[PDB]
């Protein structure tokens, strides 16, 4: 139940902070994530989109230690760890399905994670229970 | 993925972590039939060579953490399977991608009248070069230096001439008909 | 009188009075432009005679008081005019024939997509091989090695593509229809 | 019949019964080694066609009952047997010619004089080149490209030269002759 | 002005720490004009040449969203520059993008480009605030 | 830059304002004499499209802000000057960079000795075959169908013969020599 | 002189005073049109050498007093005048030979008869191939790509054929005939 | 004897009898392998005659007792061993003479640098032909349509380029050197 | 004149049909200048075209020897033609040879088309004798 | 020795009609008839000619039914029949001997034909024993 | 001059023929120019065109070691060739070199026929004394 | 002993007289003598030299028989052959070593004759031993 108020506000304006704090260039990195046009079902999406939020935290998100923004990304995998409970297993099947390759900018992949971290929070607050849902279907779509 | 024959495609693959881009040793290869591992070129620290059986038609190049193969101008032999390996010391990983090229399908038709016994038997001719699955059909192969296929079909047609007349050319999913209407005489 | 690629072909000529015939000296030409006359063959008392350039494309036989200018197999270089003269002492008489030589229309369609600026433009290609008059036209000059006419028109379209599209390939009188109705993709 | 190398000349057959022409399925046969029939060309209604591999070779035409084979011009490989074969529903009738191909002898004489160990030994050479059966001789065989056949003698004369000097060239019945009178210093 | 010995201070230099460690490390490389050491090694005139440099990088390159921490620092930095123009003498306008070459590098290589500028100016003004009166016009030529 | 034969080579523009890539529209060209330019190939949103006579000589691609053409293999025609235009909008800014292919030099040293009136004098021969700027001399021009330049100088010896000779050969900086040392007789 | 076509063939030249040999400085040229000089080779002391372009068809060598031109294989372009200048000091002397080559008369007979209007006239053909006069004459010109030349004369006999009949060639001083006796027919 | 390629050379012989000249029956051979004799040309009376295979590269004339073959233009399958036999009546005398053609060595030096895994490594190479014995050597083979022999050696520096270089070349007695000094960029 | 409904009787048509009857029957095709029908298909304007075609014809084509039954019957038939040419009215000159075409046929299909000329004629003229007054000067134009 | 008066003027009379009726035109027709090269001989002629008429007759003159010149060769072929038995047998080798292939018109056959009736005529009433003659020679020349 | 009757000695024949003889034996052949036997046959005007080239021959090829007995021979036949000139009368110009030719042959085959010619010359002028006044211009122009 | 007075003026007058009256000449003939180039010393040269003489006076110098010089010849052969007991015999190993072949004039042969016949004579005075020199090592150096 403690879902409900896992994540805190805390945590998106930390996140706001580091978005705003990187400078703005052209240069685009790759890496996988969601698509969209296979995967509409916000509840699903979502569900699927945890698992990859947390290894792009974990191999992407890189900061010298001891910065801000290093504590930022800590805190923020912590929170991806206590948020494992919260997730219900459905099929290892699906893994790598509905997942598309990105070629995008740093500050793009930054806004992908926040809007995770918002949509993820408001529905939780909702309906903590919302993401025991069995998506077998939605991801067998793709 | 998928590209028309001549036109120029990117394959893609990339190194998990962000971090790093030159210090990985990148390599493409072609996969012959029998799983066999033809090399196409390196790069390393954006020092790039590829073999010179394949230079001019491929290239490799480096944004970032991606790494790109590009073939400059796709022709029928470069359909199948290619294999990205990407290492960094002692650990290595492995990346797939699979190019079709296809060839839009060229449908032809053209008649001709006996000679022999009389000129009442006129005899249509449909043909259609494409790749990689070319089918002609009439609604009642041979193999091309540029590597594609060529398949045709004759129909023969007593008088009075049953007009008009019209052959079904297809390359998979892509279709296209041809018609017979008139001929010059009757 | 008319005739297709290849095929064997015969022009006529006859001596009004039916009385002669072998007495008659017949002699053909093939007309090239500036009705400019080029000697093909000779004929006497059944002795016939071919110039060398045409022996084996033209033969001259007869019967009766009818004469024949047999083309063994027409190209397109022996479409125009012939001349055939028939003399007998000091009268002769020259009649005229038109052979035109066709070849069937061969129409052909292909496509190709846009490489830039995107590969959202699809251009499909109409393509007509004929003799005498090829003609392509979409619905809403080159010249072969063979002697036979080429000609083609494209069309393009934007997405979304408002397939089918026909195109309309024709030769004079003869006619034939091409329609490109589905993509690959 | 016979006829001279590249002239046009004219095999004939006919239907007994004057009354029919076109009505009669003419074919017209080259008779190969071994009693081969190869199909030349074939007439009905006045509707001909001529087998590609003759076209332009041969021709066929018709007069009343009459028809003719027309060579339009005789080379070497057209000597021998034809056949032409009439039809009319069930009943059939066979004529045979043969046409005889001449190649009008070519006699060539000319000499040289011997290098080595003197200037004494004039040696003439007497050729001849015809269809079908050349002979040369000194009054004391190879085959052309064009089908005709070469064949030649030569003859050795020590000092004093007994000239004038005769070869005789024939082709069977036609004849000709050659004479060597006098070198250009002697 | 005698002023120019303070104009910089350790707040200038502790924001733009701040802004460099705030970046995230990446692999991508970006295009940018600066000085080649290679041509220029006179230290006086290999800043006086950078400080302009530095003018542009600062307007053109050094963008943040709007009212952020960094964006500010950007714009101490950028008003910081403004000040500092009336330290520094103008020599010719022939050598400007002279002794200047492409560098392919990454955002966290320029910045500190950028930090060590700003520190070894600042040091040698506290030496002698009159040190960048000097005129460059042949080490400047010197480059090829 | 620089660059030798058969090697790859890779030329670069940009962008000033860091913040933008695909959105410009790159071209490149190739300077041949008297400033004309010759499209090699065009790329804007990551589409490129090079122009068919490059095909497969050179290529486009991109990294941020930053632009390069790709010589896969640089041969002497490439040598000389190119032009990238990028464009934004209504602006757009030409940048000029100058690609120097090089030959590694080949010397070749080789003599004879006259054959009239007498055979006393030995002649060597020095042969430099290098690019952009051979130069051989001896101690005290041709083009070839790759596109390089052969240039060689002889030296007469009457006897005796004053052995060893050394001749200097050289590409502007590249350098080597060839000594003769010894006939056979 | 005179030679044939193929054989060897030797051109001579001598110093008038017997005293003297290797000591003259001997060249031989060959004569083209307008007296023009062609340098073949040269000799002084034994030590002979021939330009490159007569190189092995032709040969210099001495004994005593006397030169030697020798050429190994005489064809038809060697037809002409060859000078050879020879000269001891300041004085020097000219000397001139003519060598004249022959090629063997080819003569040749051969019959056609008249394809039009009628097969009644009989066309024999007489044909000469000789150098450097050729001649064919009935009684009652072309260069070939050796050099030499062949002429022909053609005699027609309407029926009846007044056989046999006789032509005469020659090739100046030397003659053949040749006679046609019968034709097939 | 001795002589380079192109060269114009003259083997020599004579009757020991320095009254007789003409009268000798001379002829010149070359000795194939296995002591085959291959007939060059014959000479007597002052009438001479070349085999038609050796036409135009050898020829035979005479001075007195004295017999001279001359090779008109020498190449290299001439090097061997070449036999007079002079003959008067029953007796004959042989005499055997051995020509050395020789090519003068041509030695070329040129470098090129890895282009992977980088451009430190810098290649030259040292290339010697001539005839009959090239030999090439670094300080620390093919045959040509000429009839002449190649022969190369290659060494690779790692940087630093410890130059300069140098390769000695040698065609028996005769010897030449190479050196590679400096390369463009460094 | 009126007389024309009658010039032409049945000894005509008899010794015509005797003339058919009489000959040999052969394959031997011969070539002769005949109405088109294809291009000419109104009755009344068909034979009057064939009119001068067949005088034509009579005379250069129909030869026997001199003082033959069959001579006689042409001579007849010659004559009969002489006597018809009031009865037809000139159109135009242009048109002669129009409307006509070449035939390639045996000597009996010509006769019959003469015989059926005179035959259809003869009925037409007992008919109306003014009948070939009429202008055909259109259905000649209709003709390429 | 009837053969003598077997022919009548009634027969040349109605060949010559038959003859004079038919049209004068160019075509020409193949038929087999005597070679005068090879056989000159009048009565050899006549007699190997005799048989060649017979089958021309019977082949070649058609005529449509019931017409004079139907019945004017339907007596022609009568009068050949009761011929048949004034000709005497030589031999079967000579039968396709001295014969060639004309190319003429029909009324220069016709011609021969007369010719042939008119020459038998006189030559049977002058000798009806004139074609008992051996022309094995005459035949064999050829 | 009467005297040319006996200004040839056997004394001069003598030192000739003992010159041949003590000549070596070989196979080496010269050139020179003699008279063409081909084209001139007339004995006396062989002998006389042969004269001057004896002359010739004399001065230019019989060439011996200074004060040699042969070269004394040689000196004494020289001066009786001078000697001898006024014996024969002028012809013309243009013959000189006309009916000569040019010879391949051994040394002692030249001796010969310059012995040949003294001989023959000796007989004739002692036969007659004015045979060599004869003109030749017929007979030389013979020769082409 | 004799050896030393064996070669006579006379011997020397008849060889010059014979050379005088020889006629010069461009002609060069072919024969074999010591090479000066491989063989310098004196005593050595001339031993060598000896027996090629023999040689050259056997075939080459041929005069008509009966001759003044003919008869010199002969002197000069008996001359020779008197000789044979000066000259010890060395090895036949050494035979056609130190020998070429010379294209020469006569005259420049039967000089070298002279050369010979003179130094030997003025070397016989001195010494008459001098010729049973052992030559091995300086034929070998050849
Ligand atoms: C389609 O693309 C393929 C590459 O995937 C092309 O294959 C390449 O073709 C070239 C030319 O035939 C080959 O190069 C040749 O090498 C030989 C020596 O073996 C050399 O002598 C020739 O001068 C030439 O350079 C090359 O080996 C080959 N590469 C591979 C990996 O197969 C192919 O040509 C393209 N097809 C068409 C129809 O263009």
């Amino acid at each position: 139940e403690h879902c409900s108020h896992m994540i805190g506000n805390g945590h998106l304006k930390v996140l706001q902070q580091l978005i705003d704090s990187q400078m703005e260039t052209s240069c685009q990195i790759a890496f996988e994530f969601v698509d969209q046009e296979q995967l509409d079902d916000p509840v699903c999406y979502l569900k699927k989109a945890f698992f990859l939020v947390q290894d792009i935290i974990d191999e992407t998100m890189r900061f010298k230690d001891n910065t801000p923004n290093a504590n930022a990304t800590e805190r923020l995998q912590e929170l991806s760890n206590n948020l494992n409970s919260c997730f219900t297993k459905d099929y290892e099947e699906q893994n790598k399905a509905c997942v598309r390759t990105f070629h995008e900018t740093p500050l793009q992949l930054l806004e992908k994670i926040k809007n995770f971290f918002n949509e993820t929070k408001n529905l939780l607050e909702k309906d903590w229970n919302i993401f025991t849902k069995n998506c077998n279907n939605s991801f067998a779509k793709c | 993925v998928t590209a028309f024959l001549g036109e120029r495609v990117t394959l893609t693959s990339y190194w998990r972590r962000v971090s790093l881009g030159p210090e990985i040793e990148v390599s493409w290869f072609k996969l012959g039939p029998g799983e066999e591992q033809v090399l196409i070129g390196r790069m390393h620290h954006d020092v790039i060579f590829i073999e010179w059986p394949f230079r001019g038609f491929f290239d490799i190049h480096r944004s970032a953490n991606t790494f790109f193969l590009v073939v400059t101008a796709a022709n029928i032999s470069h359909d199948g399977n290619y294999l990205c390996r990407m290492k960094l010391g002692e650990t290595e990983v492995t990346k797939q991608e699979h190019l079709s090229v296809v060839k839009p399908l060229t449908l032809s038709v053209h008649s001709e009248r006996s000679q022999f016994p009389d000129f009442s038997v006129l005899t249509v001719t449909c043909t259609v070069n494409a790749f990689p699955h070319p089918h002609v059909q009439w609604l009642m192969v041979m193999k091309e230096k540029d590597g594609s296929l060529s398949v045709a079909v004759d129909l023969s047609l007593p008088k009075p001439w049953h007009l008009p007349v019209t052959c079904v050319g297809k390359n998979d999913k892509e279709e296209a008909h041809g018609v017979y209407v008139s001929g010059y005489l009757s």
